[PDB]
């Protein structure tokens, strides 16, 4: 039964009041701050994107280094094959000529001896 | 977040990509000539996510078709929906990649990479609001793996703010083409860890097993394998091409699915499992989420813990029943979800079922069990690398042995990371 | 004149605005083309008038993506709004607070303030703003907090009242919603004067239980939300007597600046398809006010203490019957108030009857009531949210998405520490 | 595009080239005059003149004119331009030293000049296919010199061989093991892949499978041509699965020196019989692991496979191939090394194996050619090495080589290199 | 490797040389006037190896006929096929060599050597692709032995890159009683060891024995001995004259037959053994490879080991049967082939049989048993040299005793070398 009703307002489409059952037991930012925070965030977002592109540029450079390595290795293989073969063809030419020069030296000496035999036959004959 | 630019690279990438285009065209009511002849407004509401509207009522796939060899391009052009593609978007070399990642990434792939960028740039500049890129490729060959990963990093350079998504076909000795597959796959995983946002792991080991064990096909062919891949890709993209609230775009999907940057490798799931020549209730479909038999990656979901899962239900079914069954599947299987990622399973229901089915379910899982797939590749890799077998074909291309040790280390680190979070408890 | 500008942010804010403005038109006799074949002139606080005799909402609808606002631009009410007040960007905040606040929001913020300034220019006695937004979305969270900050700079002592959608798993769109909620609450705490929170789960369950709707859609939820918003704003749009101006909301419900989160309760919520039932008495609808099943936010007022209670009656209601209803409730229930506040209620009767959207899920009732009570029990909603935040943040799960947008990890620590201080404040205020 | 230049060296290389080019003409519908009344892959092996005639991308070389003169006056004398049929006056007299140095050096530049002119007409040269015997003075010595000069002029450009391994049944010289070891040593570093063909194996298959009492080179070369055509069908046609020069190398060669695949072919049916019926895909696949169908005599059960490439042709379906390979995977008798996770490269061409009309081979619906890297092929090197040692220990016939400018140290170097190769096959067959 | 230049020196060389030319002319269908009247294309395919094509359709033997005495040359001109030879190619002196090697090599022979070189140079320069030279001569006389060996060294000096081949008739006391034959033969062997690539040893001891023991000719004449030589020479040159794969040229034959430079002395074999007025089966023919009775050098093939063998079968026979029988003959007789020269027996089959026969077999053997022939010459030589008998015949011509000691040493070394490889094991 103890309920204090207090009228507040009454208008065209309304009415208001307070009902009290018991009394109580115990009686700014700035645009600059905002802009500083948003620009700091944009710089971090741009920095990580820029570092990504720097690393992707490092992978493009590696791609070029492997292609250059492949081309240098093919050219070095050609260089080694060329001088190995030139050495082999020239050693063989020296050897074949040396073998055939030695066999013609033998034949030449035998023909010098033949004229020496002819010389002795001539002095045995006549005299 | 509107347009997606699709790229398909190499034999595998072009084969699964052509199959993707033929399934989603049928679903959207688009014929082989690009003409729309459907009977629903939902079919055209988000048609622009994958198709460009050309001169007079026709729709053309926003697809770039890539290969270092022409044969694959010819077979696609001749195929069922071959004429739907933009002729200028077929980019191909003549040399081939010789099933060598080093040739695709550094030598012949590098010579053709600019021709591809020019075609994808033309497609991207035409976009009112580009979401990003979707690449289908194999990790076992030369072009899809080597050139596909080279393209990702060149596109990363020009479009660093766009989403990079891949459908990556993992090799298996069960359906193998080349002896060096573990090298090509490891060198590609290393690239995907660093440069993609979302990678769907399409394992040939799991697809072969589904065909052989479940579909009872004694001798499965790539057509049998690719029928599962086409149903799976139709299911994972449902959110992107039909009206809906959840994971409607590539970035929203990534934010919901990837808690840690390197852990972006998804294990796709699908029910019902069908063969090419021909039921299923809501509780039956929800159960297949923990069924290794329904997984497209050769991992057991009960072997790990799900970090995040997206479940897509299609066809005429009760949303109330789907909601009840999805709550029950998470509560009953609490031990297979990480406790420190609350409400990590998001469900979506679409009234349009995939081509040929009346009801379906597709699960995009980010599970720590995917480490089994990476461990399998790592063990096949070390078996060859220990003996330096076939290494002259990579070093002959200008590669150093160091890139192999680095690719292997990064992959073992990724396995170690999945294991770390599998064991991670809420009580630190 | 006491004009109020409504700002609808993101998908939730815009879709709730659709329900609100449709209902205000029904309540004031305004047709979808802005015409009204003309009670009182108080409706002018929410509607300006053009030279052609058409009534235009004092409202701005903002989204970082255009899909949702495009439905308003092409819908039944496309003539009610002028296109300059429906603002959209091209790319959304991808459910990321940092993306909506620091990256995308930053480029459209000036345009929104410019349009707000043009609406404020048409006001003779601008009371302040009513901002509708979700806690969970990247735009509802990030863009709203950025907008609150600039509104404090441009409109110093102007009142800012929020209607905020508290995340619920049943209709949740993102895993990171607890992060966005704590981050937006931290940045908005100092710039808001009063925020009426609405838990999607509470309204989802009221739709299922009271309206017999199997799988409630946003259409169903927003129709219900709209009834509650209409009940709250009724005394600004009609010549009412309680909460007749925006400043009165802070005076009657907010004793301390940080504890500005009233709990909303509404009754009766009756199904339209219900077999011709007998009308609920004043006593019956008042009793329902004190039932947790009728609350907008899930929490237990038995576990807390009231610091203010406002009863907003509507329709066929007599003060004699209200006083008798309140007398019985004190007799039977506890109604514990904090020791420094008197135990009591501020009662308001708005004679304008409860209006429902024809063809909707709600039945037209003869009398209804909306209670706004500042209770310490609402800290249970913050505790739920804070715990989910901690679970993910301990592992830095998904944090890379925010840091990648330019945010620092320190902001997560600052935001969570601020909501830990808020939890302690509710505890301190409820002590004796 | 993707061109291949064929180099035929000495009597064996030229006579095998006769069989191959006759068969390619039959397979592509090219008449002996170069005319052909659409795949177009044959352009890898045939260039086209302004007059629409198709000319082989081939050079035929011999140090004596007798053998090449048969091409110059034969049925296909209009198919080749006379500048691509190169001959000297004096042969190498079954001496490697004469082929490589004394006689070869006088014609080497001319041959390179003509190869350069064929290379000029190539837009995408894959590499070279060199056909030669191991035993002949020209086949051994001139090929070694040519291999070396091609590495200088074309660097690392793919160089693949078809080498005739000596057999006593048809052997022409006692010193053939010397010529084989010297050419293998010189060639090891310049070749990317060498397909060896043992004359005794071709001889015995002709006797057993084709019922030919005393097989002639005509009979051997017709069968060899069938095998060479199978290896090049993937290059000259576009079937279900193709394999280029690079794909052969990558799959079959794990280490640079280990570049000797074993060739197997099935079915080899006599043009007689008729009651042979048609062999299934499984039947022809199984036959490839039978030692009776091998091109080199060796026992694969005594070794381990590191790679297997299956080249199918005709009425072959991939489903049928996979089933056949699956049964082969389960064969205990077929052992692979532990460091090779997968050793199967499959290629399928729709064009059945065409036979020379009037020949010894029957027209089959489907056929297969397997290329396998087995450590068992080291048995062929061991046979050859032993015969070398027997003669070299006494310096028997060595004076013939030394007399031409060669040094004895070259014999020691060549034999030591083949001893290292034998150790390499042993090491590679070991488990890890 | 196309043309061969043939030289025949002295009485013996001209007699066996004329017989070679008449047998191969008949086989190739060439008449005494040089006209071809054959029927087979195989007859003319390699006709250029031995014949020049002259004005009109005539074929002229690429042969130089040499002698220090005119008689044998007159006999050849008068003989069957005498007119086939180029008249300018008959080079003869008047003096003779008096069965003295020193006169042929150093005195009379040296005076006529330039006239011969003039004619062989004209023949050799006319060649599109010269294989080398083929010389028929005796080792026991003066001209064939002395001048023939002088010609080899002079021709070698001008053509060091060509093959030097000889058909050398070894003396025997059975046929010829001219006492110094062991000296003339030893001085010639010494020259042949150093300057020829291949020497066919035609032993008069073996020829006499075949005629006497097998052909039952009580008193054999040079005509009877030379009928065996003509059949043997037709057989050994089969590979050079007809199309074929094996040993088709002089260098390819040498590379297949000679493992050591000095060991280039061949033991020719022939079956069937026929009289001047006379068919075996394939197994019968293959057996004669180890039959000392069928050898043209007086050595037993079973006494040594074959380093290399070329077996030539002629006539209408099965190549399959020849292959089966040849495998059986080396498997059954494994102990007579050196183990350290693998597959050292090469077989060839020609459809054209020799003149007068329907089937034949010819064996070119490089056997260590040939040391028996050299030992026989060495013992005969030492028997005379020990006493310095007839030395003034050689020293009177300007020779030193030292050339004799050197020729003897070289020959004993050659015997010692055959013995060394006969005993050499694979170990
Ligand atoms: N599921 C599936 N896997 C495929 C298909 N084609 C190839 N693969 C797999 O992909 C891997 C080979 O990669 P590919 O894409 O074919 O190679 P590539 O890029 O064409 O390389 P090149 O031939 O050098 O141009 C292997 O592990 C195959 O099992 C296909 O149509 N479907
Ligand atoms: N009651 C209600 N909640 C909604 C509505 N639309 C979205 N939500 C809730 O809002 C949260 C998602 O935030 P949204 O407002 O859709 O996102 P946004 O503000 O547009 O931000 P972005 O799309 O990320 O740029 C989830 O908790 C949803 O359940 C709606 O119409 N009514
Ligand atoms: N399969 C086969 N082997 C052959 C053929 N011709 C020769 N041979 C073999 O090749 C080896 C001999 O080498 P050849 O090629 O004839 O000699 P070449 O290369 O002409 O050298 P020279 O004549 O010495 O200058 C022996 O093993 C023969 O059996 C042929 O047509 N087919
Ligand atoms: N088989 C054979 N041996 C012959 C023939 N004529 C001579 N001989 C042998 O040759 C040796 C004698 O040598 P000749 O050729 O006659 O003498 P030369 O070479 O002409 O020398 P000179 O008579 O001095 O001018 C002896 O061993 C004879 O047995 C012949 O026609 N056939
Ligand atoms: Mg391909
Ligand atoms: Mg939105
Ligand atoms: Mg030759
Ligand atoms: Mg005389």
């Amino acid at each position: 039964a103890d309920m204090e009703v207090i009228e507040l307002n009454k208008a065209t489409s309304g009415q208001s009041w307070e009902v009290i059952l018991k009394p109580p037991s115990f009686d700014d930012p700035s645009l600059e701050e905002i802009q500083k925070k948003l620009e700091a965030a944009e710089e971090r977002r741009k920095y990580q994107e820029a570092e990504l592109l720097k690393h992707l540029a490092e992978k493009r450079e590696h791609e070029r280094e492997v292609i250059q390595k492949a081309i240098e290795e093919n050219n070095n293989f050609i260089k080694m094959a060329k001088e190995k073969l030139a050495q082999k063809m020239e050693s063989n030419k020296e050897n074949r000529e040396a073998h055939l020069a030695a066999m013609l030296e033998r034949l030449q000496e035998k023909d010098k001896h033949a004229e020496e035999v002819r010389k002795n036959k001539e002095l045995k004959e006549e005299a | 977040m509107r347009e997606i630019v699709h790229i398909q690279a190499g034999q595998c990438g072009n084969q699964i990509g052509a199959k993707f285009w033929e399934i989603i065209s049928d679903e959207h009511g688009i014929d082989a000539t690009g003409a729309y002849h459907g009977d629903s407004d939902l079919q055209l509401e988000r048609i622009n996510v994958y198709y460009n509207e050309a001169s007079g009522g026709k729709y053309v796939p926003r697809a770039v078709l890539v290969d270092l060899e022409p044969g694959t391009m010819d077979s696609v052009r001749s195929g069922p929906f071959g004429q739907i593609f933009r002729p200028d978007n077929f980019v191909f070399g003549q040399s081939g990649a010789g099933n060598n990642w080093a040739k695709g990434h550094y030598t012949e792939g590098a010579e053709l990479v600019d021709s591809v960028l020019d075609v994808v740039r033309k497609e991207a500049e035409s976009c009112d609001c580009l979401q990003g890129f979707q690449l289908t490729h194999s990790l076992g060959g030369g072009t899809g793996s080597g050139m596909g990963t080279l393209l990702i990093s060149k596109i990363r350079e020009e479009y660093p703010d766009r989403i990079m998504n891949t459908y990556s076909v993992v090799p298996s000795p069960k359906v193998s083409d080349t002896v060096v597959e573990p090298y090509n796959a490891t060198l590609s995983v290393h690239q995907l860890v660093e440069n993609t946002d979302e990678t769907y792991c399409i394992d040939n080991e799991a697809l072969y097993d589904i065909c052989f064990r479940t579909l009872k096909l004694t001798t499965p062919t790539f057509g049998d394998l690719n029928h599962l891949v086409s149903l799976t890709m139709s299911g994972v993209t449902t959110c992107l091409r039909f009206p809906g609230q959840l994971n409607a775009d590539l970035r929203k999907l990534a934010v919901n699915m990837v808690p840690f940057p390197r852990l972006h490798f998804f294990m796709p799931g699908f029910a019902p499992l069908t063969s090419r020549g021909s039921a299923l209730t809501v509780p039956e479909l929800t159960q297949q989420m923990f069924d290794a038999k329904n997984m497209m990656a050769a991992c057991d979901p009960r072997h790990g813990r799900y970090l995040t899962v997206a479940a897509i239900f299609r066809g005429r079914m009760s949303m109330k029943e789907v909601d009840e069954q999805m709550l029950n599947i998470q509560n009953k299987n609490s031990s297979y979800f990480v406790e420190w990622i609350p409400n990590n399973v998001k469900t979506a229901v679409c009234d349009i079922p995939p081509r040929g089915l009346k009801m379906s379910a597709t699960f995009i899982g980010n599970s720590t069990a995917i480490q089994e797939l990476f461990k399998r590749i790592s063990e096949q890799f070390t078996a060859m690398f220990r003996r330096k077998a076939f290494l002259h074909w990579y070093t002959g291309e200008g590669m150093d042995e160091m890139e192999f040790t680095e690719a292997e280390s990064n992959m073992n680190d990724l396995v170690s990371e999945y294991q770390q979070y599998q064991e991670a408890t809420a009580d630190e | 004149m006491r004009e109020c500008i409504s700002i609808h942010v993101g998908q939730a804010g815009v879709q709730i605005g659709n329900a609100c403005w449709e209902l205000y038109c029904l309540e004031h006799g305004i047709q979808p083309d802005g015409q009204m074949p003309s009670g009182d002139d108080s409706f002018n606080t929410f509607f300006s008038e053009t030279g052609a005799g058409k009534h235009v909402p004092r409202a701005v609808f903002v989204d970082l993506e255009p899909t949702v606002v495009d439905e308003v631009r092409t819908g039944t009410y496309r003539q009610l709004f002028h296109p300059e007040q429906l603002i959209t960007g091209k790319e959304d905040a991808a459910n990321n607070y940092a993306r909506g606040h620091y990256t995308i929001g930053k480029e459209i913020v000036d345009l929104v303030l410019d349009r707000i300034r043009k609406l404020a220019d048409q006001c003779t006695g601008l009371q302040g703003f009513l901002i509708f937004h979700s806690f969970g979305g990247g735009t509802g969270s990030g863009f709203t907090s950025l907008l609150m900050e600039r509104l404090s700079v441009d409109y110093g002592k102007k009142s800012k009242l929020e209607f905020a959608i508290y995340p619920a798993p049943q209709v949740s769109t993102a895993v990171v919603e607890p992060y966005n909620s704590i981050l937006t609450t931290h940045t908005t705490l100092e710039h808001s004067d009063c925020a009426f929170m609405v838990d999607n789960e509470a309204i989802y369950d009221i739709c299922r239980r009271n309206l017999d709707i199997e799988r409630p859609t946003y259409t169903n939820l927003n129709r219900l939300i709209g009834q509650i918003v209409s009940s709250i704003t009724a005394s600004l749009r009609f010549d009412g007597a309680l909460n007749v101006d925006l400043t009165e909301f802070q005076t009657n419900l907010v004793p301390y600046p940080r504890i500005h989160f009233p709990l909303v309760t509404y009754a009766p919520v009756i199904s339209a398809e219900k077999a011709y039932h007998e009308q609920l008495s004043v006593a019956e609808i008042t009793n329902a006010c004190f039932e947790p099943a009728n609350q907008m936010v899930k929490c237990d007022p038995r576990h807390g203490k009231y610091m203010a209670c406002c009863m907003l009656y509507r329709g066929d209601v007599v003060p004699k019957d209200v006083n008798a209803a309140i007398a019985t409730i004190k007799t039977k229930r506890t109604i514990q108030f904090v020791d420094w506040c008197p135990t009591g209620f501020k009662v308001g009767i708005n004679y304008q009857p409860p209006t429902v959207v024809p063809g909707g899920d709600l039945a037209k009732v003869q009398r209804a009531v909306c209670m706004l009570s500042n209770t310490t029990a609402i800290a249970e909603a913050w505790a739920r949210l804070d715990h989910k935040f901690d679970l993910m943040y301990a592992k830095r799960a998904f944090v890379h998405w925010y840091v990648g947008e330019g945010m620092e990890e320190g902001e997560f620590s600052e935001a969570r520490e601020d909501l830990a201080a808020l939890e302690k404040d509710y505890e301190e205020v409820g002590m004796d």
